């Protein structure tokens, strides 16, 4: 138990973010933040669309 | 999930007609996407990207 929670590191940047599943995140139903994600070719980026 | 490697061996290609006027160039044009990758990017981004 302790062991696995210390082991727990939060997630600070992107890429260790989006490597992770468990916790859930989108962005707004419009807007260029979408626009961004689809023309980004960046592999953190274009597995994040 | 899949285990193991391929136990037999074939490819999957496009159809042309006998002499055909696109026989050798799209034959040319599949086999060059191949070098620097384009066709290997289509394949492993669909399977898995998305």
């Amino acid at each position: 138990f302790l062991t696995v929670e210390r082991m727990v590191s939060p997630i600070e940047s992107a890429e260790d973010l989006s490597k992770q599943t468990e916790i859930a995140y989108g962005t707004l139903d419009s807007g260029s933040t979408k626009e961004f994600f689809r023309r980004s070719k960046i592999a953190v980026f274009d597995k994040m669309w | 999930m899949k285990v193991g490697g391929n136990l037999d061996s074939k490819g999957y290609d496009i159809a042309t007609p006998k002499g055909s006027s696109l026989g050798t160039p799209v034959n040319l044009a599949v086999l060059k996407l191949s070098e620097q990758g384009v066709l290997d990017k289509l394949k492993n981004k669909w399977w898995y990207d998305k």
